[PDB]
């Protein structure tokens, strides 16, 4: 059994700070849960359900590193950290996740890939970042109208920052929409972005699932 | 809308004092706080809740609670004594930046020094352009407050005297610097020309004379 | 790193118009900075006026909005202030720094709520009167034994009857830093500054050391290289 705590699905697999152990067995047969639906930033979890289902019996989980902090990212900024998600009294971010932001006042066309040479279904995970107004928006990712697409073998989709004014939810009225597939082996997933991307850091690799 | 903070505050070497600061606006913004010193430049010694630049002691440390935000120093020093300003982004309107009234550190129980005196007669090369002036310049004091008075003889002067007030020096001293303006003949036609600097009820005085 | 060096005049007549520029080295003006500019009237505290961004927008002091216009050139990596229809209220002090990028509303960061200033220019005095430039006259205060006290002695410079503020002085051309202090300039009766400049030597070096001070008006674009010697 996988004892998750404190903590949920959501909160665990993307790296929520007050998720920070736990990350325990290799393999289980069940997952021990019983929190503002996990997720520190607002937003909507993409088939979190379906996601369950795979997750709940696995024989060979790994937590590695697809994107490493350094050289992965040699633009942009990824020291970006926000009140909803903190450690202690501190702000901070997902463990798994990097929030890619302005670098000397730009935000360069992004194009980054990796190909499963691991043996196993990969499970990467990303988000996309919705600002409250526009200004704010251009204040990070300098681009009026911005784009996401992540593309492999057997998954493919575009994505469309939509910009209104939101109630605050958790003291956020930005919103982060979190997004998962899974990479077989050999396939090769590619990220490409000109704003609003929350860059996967920690992939993970399993089976059965 | 603005920024309030205590025109003045005192604390002893090597204590702790918290220069607060409040204003409407610190809810939406993190403040910044300066240190100037004068005749320079503002430097930037705080960024945000607690991060300091590079090259700031760790003295100064950050804090806000709801629209108010502080500043300490530990281990006060006499390099500390300055005007401090806190500084934030208004949350409304166009987001306005607005500054704190500033706040004058003073450091007390800093040694005290008698003043030292060094009185320049008039340059050969002002004589000949028909004019004379007496150059008392004042220097390593503290505390910072002296008077100033000229005799021609053993008679007060008190026209054609010009003097500024005291200013911190390089080692933390305080100096100050007194003229008196004469013309070529008034110069030559006295016996001496003295310049007496009282500091703290001890007064010295340096004299000079056309003759020599 | 970013470094700022401002230019303007020195002096302004009423009812005319300031105008500075800042220069930018060591980085591009077309940044997520907020190029701004700040003023210090003589003997208060600090006065935002405005700031700007690459792209143009601006953002103004309330009050001095009717009469300011921060402009920015990528020609020649510059930007500018301009304060029209100036008072003696209006004489300061004024720098130019760069801000960080912010943002409105609570979608952004913890990075982008911070506000501050943390590249600042060395500051240009600018003041606002109907008199005309007038050029220092520099006089030596020549070490004499009544000056000397032991192993050190005291010279310096009287730098006499200039206007408007400032002036810098150095000694053999910045070669000679310790002990030496320029006092505060002293306002006279005719509108005019002063001030001196000394610096504390050795006794047996001035026999055999050449001693120089170097004023510097810009305002009026004076350099003196004045020789003090000493009394013979
Ligand atoms: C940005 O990415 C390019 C590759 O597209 C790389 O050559 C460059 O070194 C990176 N960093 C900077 C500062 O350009």
């Amino acid at each position: 059994p996988l004892q998750l705590g404190n903590c949920s699905v959501a909160g665990w697999i993307l790296g929520n700070p007050e998720c920070e152990s736990l990350i325990s067995k290799e393999s289980w047969s069940y997952i021990v849960e019983t929190p503002e639906n996990g997720t520190c930033y607002p937003g909507y979890f993409a088939d979190y359900e379906e996601l369950r289902e795979q997750l709940s019996s696995v024989s060979s989980f790994e937590r590695f590193e697809i994107f490493p902090k350094e050289s992965s990212w040699p633009n942009h900024t990824v020291t970006g950290v926000t009140a909803s998600c903190s450690h202690n009294g501190k702000s901070s971010f997902y463990r798994n996740l990097l929030w890619l932001t302005e670098k000397n006042g730009l935000y360069p066309n992004l194009s980054n890939s990796y190909v499963n040479n691991k043996e196993k279904e990969v499970l990467v995970l990303w988000g996309v970042h919705h600002p409250s107004n526009i200004r704010d928006q251009r204040a990070i990712y300098h681009t009026e109208n911005a784009y996401v697409s992540v593309v492999s073998s057997h998954y493919s989709r575009r994505f469309t920052p939509e910009i209104a004014k939101r109630p605050k939810v958790r003291g956020q009225e930005g919103r982060i929409n979190y997004y998962w597939t899974l990479l077989e082996p050999g396939d090769t997933i590619i990220f490409e972005a000109n704003g609003n991307l929350i860059a996967p850091w920690y992939a993970f690799a399993l089976s059965r699932g | 809308s603005e920024l309030t903070q205590d025109p003045a505050v005192s604390v002893a070497l090597g204590q702790t004092v918290r220069i607060t600061c409040q204003g409407d606006s610190l809810r939406g913004y993190y403040a910044s706080w300066y240190q100037q010193k004068p005749g320079q430049a503002p430097v930037l010694v705080i960024y945000g809740k607690n991060n300091r630049p590079s090259g700031i002691p760790d003295r100064f440390s950050g804090s806000s609670s709801g629209n108010t935000a502080s500043l300490t120093i530990t281990g006060a020093q006499a390099e500390d004594e300055a005007d401090y300003y806190c500084n934030s982004r208004d949350s409304s309107g166009n987001h306005p930046v607005v500054f704190g009234g500033g706040t004058k550190l003073t450091v007390l129980g800093q040694p005290k020094g008698a003043p030292s005196v060094t009185l320049f007669p008039p340059s050969s090369e002002e004589l000949q352009a028909n004019k004379a002036t007496l150059v008392c310049l004042i220097s390593d004091f503290y505390p910072g407050a002296v008077t100033v008075a000229w005799k021609a003889d053993s008679s007060p002067v008190k026209a054609g005297v010009e003097t500024t007030t005291p200013s911190k020096q390089s080692n933390n001293k305080y100096a100050a610097s007194s003229y008196l303006s004469l013309t070529p003949e008034q110069w030559k036609s006295h016996r001496s020309y003295s310049c007496q600097v009282t500091h703290e009820g001890s007064t010295v005085e340096k004299t000079v004379a056309p003759t020599e | 790193q970013v470094q700022l060096q401002e230019s303007g005049p020195g002096l302004v007549k009423p009812s005319g118009t300031l105008s500075l520029t800042c220069a930018v080295s060591g980085g591009s003006i077309s940044s997520s900075n907020w190029w701004s500019w700040v003023r210090q009237p003589p003997g208060k505290g600090l006065e935002w006026i405005g700031e700007i961004y690459h792209g143009g927008s601006t953002n103004y002091n309330p009050s001095l909005k009717s009469r300011v216009t921060i402009s920015v050139d990528k020609s020649k990596n510059q930007f500018s202030l301009k304060l029209s229809s100036v008072t003696a209220a209006d004489t300061a002090v004024y720098y130019c720094a760069r801000a960080p990028p912010y943002c409105t509303s609570a979608s952004c960061p913890d990075d982008y709520y911070y506000y501050y200033m943390d590249v600042w220019g060395k500051g240009t005095t600018v003041t606002v009167s109907g008199a005309s430039t007038k050029g220092p006259s520099v006089f030596p205060l020549a070490p004499s034994s009544k000056s000397t006290s032991g192993g050190t002695a005291a010279l310096g410079c009287l730098v006499k009857d200039y206007f408007p503020e400032p002036v810098t002085v150095s000694w053999n051309s910045g070669a000679l830093t310790s002990g030496v202090h320029t006092f505060p300039a002293v306002l006279q009766s005719s509108g005019l500054y002063s001030l001196s400049s000394v610096v504390t030597v050795p006794s047996s070096s001035l026999g055999t050391q050449t001693y120089i001070c170097n004023v510097n008006h810009k305002p009026s674009n004076t350099k003196v290289d004045k020789r003090v010697e000493p009394k013979s």
